[PDB]
DNA sequence: CAGTCCCTGTTCGGGCGCCG
DNA sequence: GGTCGGCGCCCGAACAGGGACTG
């Protein structure tokens, strides 16, 4: 077997665990000719080679078909081996995406065919992957082969891969410094800003450079006119666009037929601005069969048709331009939905998305507003490495008086105020010192851990009062039961003295919207008054009414 | 042609494998420059993905300097070698440091270059450097001598250390040196001008042998944030019940506290804005509590063996608060910090800087750096803190969310 | 007193999308 | 088909840690 000239990666197996020892799956007479025919194709080419009983290790093996092609490729099913291959550290970081490309005067995409089988396995570990190949007859022993590059199917495969391709490219890189290669694995994005006469020689000096090292090139897969295909995108000089989506159009809906749509929806989401998938994630709550048929709602039924009316119109990206800012804009869309579009000049977008995620049972916009800023200062950094300039629908005094009054540290990047409604603003606001002339409640709530009957109430300056029976309640329920009938009870401007640690840690947060509906009711209270004042008072310690109305409320 | 010293993890625990984070574009090219230069030089050197282990690595620039620094977040490789460090190769922390006029820092990082690392232990200092929008894959590289932020380099140079101090402390036997990570602080009783002299003829002295910077302290002017009761002549009911709800929660730190006296003027259910007269039996109760607020604690002292952790409470207004402690309500020390960097615009930036100071002065009074109760949001806080951060050193945290409940720590 | 439970937040397991 | 790695989303179940009440 001759030596390949790409340097071996040495593998090992993890320590006190012995290669697989696994038997061949049965395989279909169509199948098995198209593995002895690329089998007996491999071993002429020094791919994989003849074994004899010295090796007792083995593997099963099969064939998917290639899309559309005629072609076999040949899977291992290492699912034995992977488990006891060593682990590896991915060099994968990430996904490249195309509104961080910059505009290049030529551009030149190929593909490396059979990118695995141009690569060494290492000479020690190729001992592990023997496998059998079924004859068409089960009589026949068969003939077992050992991989002598890197085999699919197993786990350390596409990071060897990454990192022997890079370091065949690193002296044509650091020979040609202002090219630009953008390497995924086979897939080779080259540009440059040179003439296309001295871009096409670069690019056969590339071909040849690869070709020192057992990599081929094929013109098949050679790209020399725009629209390029990159990444799952159709490249032109000015614009771009992702690859044409396909929604399904069934007339029943099964749970795997949402999880295709949402998945395709999150990915045209990219570019195409007003994605929604709120009442379309909301049938897959509570769902347990992948099968079953489930009918879409009203709100669901509305949202896919606007989803496929934003598909009709042809939308598209531009490039990233160093020399001019980064532009972020959010819009309020639905309730717990914000979408953005990141631009450098007007209504040029350089990619789009949308932020959904509830954090937390309590939530109001500003929370979830800054949640969105820092997605996509995250999702800035990586893609253009800087944080984008940002546009936000809410007032700079709405915001002034939110993170300086929080008790936890809040911030974000530099931004301007666009008046876009609906805009974010707080609904309500909580006093810093007591209201002279307003009436002055002493709310308390208890209950019963078995029985699950508790009362709540309070007692008044004024001599008001009241005590209300609930049934199966919480002792946190009551609580907040008491400060409901306080806000209720009481005129435009009240101050309410409270021992509930937990009711109070969940006003003073200012929340706009929360999961219970006995929150969602001190919150339209809230709004409707002009004044509040809330307090804490330690409880048992004889404390004004608050004492003589946990008295009333304690059975 | 240096002999290495053997270095171990710790029995059952295996080497780091921590993600790289998005790095920006400054912070990637500050990067590349630097491990460029540093193969050149051979203190590190390319690796493969047959290295399962990782360690993130980001840049950053000290007070004042223009010169980006490379830092790595050791901070996993360093609790999987944390019997190395303190068992066989440990450093006494100097008690007298704490009390001098002035004490300065230096950075001496670029000295544990010098000395080559273990073969068997150069697997577990792997990082990798993005690439802005994953252009190129992760180019991986792994240290070949002591890296810079990894607690095992200040023990194996520590006995290189002491002979290069050694010339220097005996003509200066007055000046305390302690070393904690990559930096050296140097303290002395001596007048700021002629201080800083003496600094100088010891940078020149690491300078023979092959090695600057300079951040002055003075921890004699340290001072600590009591507990303080307000000194009002008419109090209302809501007065009151605030100053109950305090010296109940207080109570936790000093027994002695009563609330009995103060409480029974809390007997009707009067309106909060309502004057109370206050008794003779509870004008008495609140100044022999104040005068327990003067007391020390009963039983607080520091232990060696015990990690300390530190609290930080956002005042607003520029004002944070603080406090280190062992056990639970068993303060070591308190203090108050006004006025940073970033006050009345950014929250981040203040909590980053907090942080700083208060690691800083539990290296210059117990020598290690305390878990820090962070109130932040995670999210909030991984995307900003490194855009901070200036110091070699990256402490230990965790996040809490602890609604303000009597506003214990500042009026 | 240590034991629960009421509440809330986090982490991970698993499905889909997309890329090679 | 039921191979591998990466990234993103959505969900629920399991984990986990603090506060108020009870033998």
């Amino acid at each position: 077997v001759p030596i390949s000239p790409i340097e071996t990666v040495p593998v090992k197996l993890k320590p006190g665990m012995d290669g697989p020892k696994v038997k061949q799956w049965p395989l279909t007479e169509e199948k098995i000719k198209a593995l002895v025919e690329i089998c007996t194709e491999m071993e002429k080419e020094g791919k994989i080679s003849k074994i004899g009983p010295e090796n007792p290790y083995n593997t099963p093996v099969f064939a998917i078909k290639k899309k559309d092609s005629t072609k076999w490729r040949k899977l291992v099913d290492f699912r034995e081996l992977n488990k006891r291959t060593q682990d590896f550290w991915e060099v994968q970081l990430g996904i490249p995406h195309p509104a961080g490309l910059k505009k290049k005067k030529s551009v030149t995409v190929l593909d490396v065919g059979d990118a695995y089988f141009s690569v060494p396995l290492d000479e020690d570990f190729r001992k592990y992957t023997a496998f059998t190949i079924p004859s068409i007859n089960n009589e026949t022993p068969g003939i077992r082969y050992q991989y002598n590059v890197l085999p699919q199917g197993w786990k350390g495969s596409p990071a060897i891969f990454q990192s022997s391709m890079t370091k065949i490219l690193e002296p044509f890189k650091k020979q040609n410094p202002d090219i630009v290669i953008y390497q995924y694995m086979d897939d080779l994005y080259v540009g440059s800003d040179l003439e296309i006469g001295q871009h096409r020689t670069k690019i056969e000096e590339l071909r040849q450079h690869l070709l020192r090292w057992g990599l081929t090139t094929p013109d098949k897969k050679h790209q020399k006119e725009p629209p390029f295909l990159w990444m799952g995108y159709e490249l032109h000089p000015d614009k771009w666009t992702v690859q044409p989506i396909v929604l399904p159009e069934k007339d029943s809906w099964t749970v795997n037929d949402i999880c295709k749509l949402v998945g395709k929806l999150n990915w045209a989401s990219q570019i195409y601005p007003g994605i929604k998938v709120r009442q379309l994630s909301k049938l897959l709550r509570g769902t347990k069969a992948l099968t079953e048929v489930i009918p879409l709602t009203e709100e669901a039924e509305l949202e896919l048709a606007e989803n496929r009316e934003i598909l009709k119109e042809p939308v598209h990206g531009v490039y990233y331009d160093p020399s001019k800012d980064l532009i972020a804009e959010i819009q309020k869309q639905g309730q717990g939905q914000w979408t953005y579009q990141i631009y450098q000049e007007p209504f040029k977008n350089l990619k789009t998305g949308k932020y959904a995620r509830m954090r937390g049972a309590h939530t109001n916009d500003v929370k979830q507003l800054t949640e969105a800023v820092q997605k996509i200062t995250t999702e800035s950094i990586v893609i253009w490495g800087k944080t984008p300039k940002f546009k936000l629908p809410i007032q700079k005094e709405t915001w002034e008086t939110w993170w300086t009054e929080y008790w936890q540290a809040t911030w974000i990047p530099e931004w301007e105020f666009v008046n876009t409604p609906p805009l974010v603003k707080l609904w309500y606001q909580l006093e810093k010192e007591p209201i002279v002339g307003a009436e002055t409640f002493y709310v308390d709530g208890a209950a019963n851990r078995e029985t699950k009957l508790g009362k709540a109430g309070y007692v008044t300056n004024k001599g008001r009062q009241k005590v209300v029976p609930l049934t199966n309640t919480t002792n946190q329920k009551t609580e907040l039961q008491a400060i409901y009938l306080a806000l209720q009870d009481s005129g435009l401007e009240v101050n309410i003295v409270t021992n509930s640690q937990y009711a109070l840690g969940i006003i003073q947060a200012q929340p706009d919207k929360s999961e219970s509906e006995l929150v969602n009711q001190i919150i339209e209270q809230l709004i409707k008054k002009e004044k509040v004042y809330l307090a804490w008072v330690p409880a048992h310690k004889g404390i004004g009414g608050n004492e003589q109305v946990d008295k009333l409320v304690s059975a | 042609p240096i002999e290495t010293v053997p270095v171990k993890l710790k029995p059952g625990m295996d080497g780091p494998k921590v993600k790289q984070w998005p790095l920006t574009e400054e912070k990637i090219k500050a990067l590349v420059e630097i491990c460029t230069e540093m193969e050149k030089e051979g203190k590190i050197s390319k690796i493969g993905p047959e290295n399962p282990y990782n360690t993130p690595v980001f840049a950053i620039k000290k007070k004042d300097s223009t010169k980006w620094r490379k830092l790595v977040d050791f901070r996993e490789l360093n609790k999987r070698t944390q019997d190395f460090w303190e068992v066989q190769l440990g450093i006494p922390h100097p008690a007298g440091l704490k009390k001098k006029k002035s004490v300065t820092v230096l950075d001496v990082g670029d000295a544990y270059f010098s000395v080559p690392l273990d073969e068997d232990f150069r697997k577990y200092t792997a990082f990798t450097i993005p690439s802005i929008n994953n252009e190129t894959p992760g180019i991986r590289y792994q240290y070949n001598v002591l890296p810079q932020g990894w607690k095992g380099s200040p023990a194996i140079f520590q006995s290189s250390m002491t002979k290069i101090l050694e010339p220097f402390k005996k003509q200066n036997p007055d000046i305390v040196i302690y070393q904690y990570m990559d930096d050296l602080y140097v303290g002395s009783d001596l007048e700021i001008g002629q201080h800083r002299t003496k600094i100088e003829e010891l940078r020149q002295h690491l300078l023979r042998w092959g090695l600057w910077m300079g951040y002055e302290l003075h921890p004699d002017k340290w001072t600590v944030q009591p507990i303080v009761l307000p000194e009002k002549d008419s109090w209302t009911v809501n007065d009151i019940q605030k100053l109950v709800g305090k010296l109940n929660w207080a109570s936790q730190i000093y027994p002695g506290i009563k609330v009995r006296q103060l409480s029974k003027l809390l007997r009707g259910t009067k309106a909060l804005t309502e004057v109370i007269p206050l008794t003779e039996e509870a004008e008495l109760e609140l100044a022999e509590n104040r005068e327990i607020l003067k007391e020390p604690v009963h039983g607080v002292y520091y232990d060696p063996s015990k990690d300390l952790i530190a609290e930080i409470q956002k005042q607003g207004q520029g004002q944070w608060t603080y406090q280190i402690y062992q056990e639970p309500f068993k303060n070591l020390k308190t203090g108050k910090y006004a006025r940073m960097r970033g006050a009345h615009t950014n929250d981040v930036k203040q909590l980053t800087e907090a942080v700083q100071k208060i690691t800083t002065e539990s290296i210059v009074i117990w020598g290690k750096t305390p878990k820090f109760k962070l109130p932040i949001q995670k999210e909030t806080w991984e995307t900003w803190w490194t855009e901070y951060w200036q110091a070699t050193w990256i402490p230990e945290w965790e996040f809490v969310n602890t609604p303000p409940l009597v506003k214990l720590w500042y009026q």
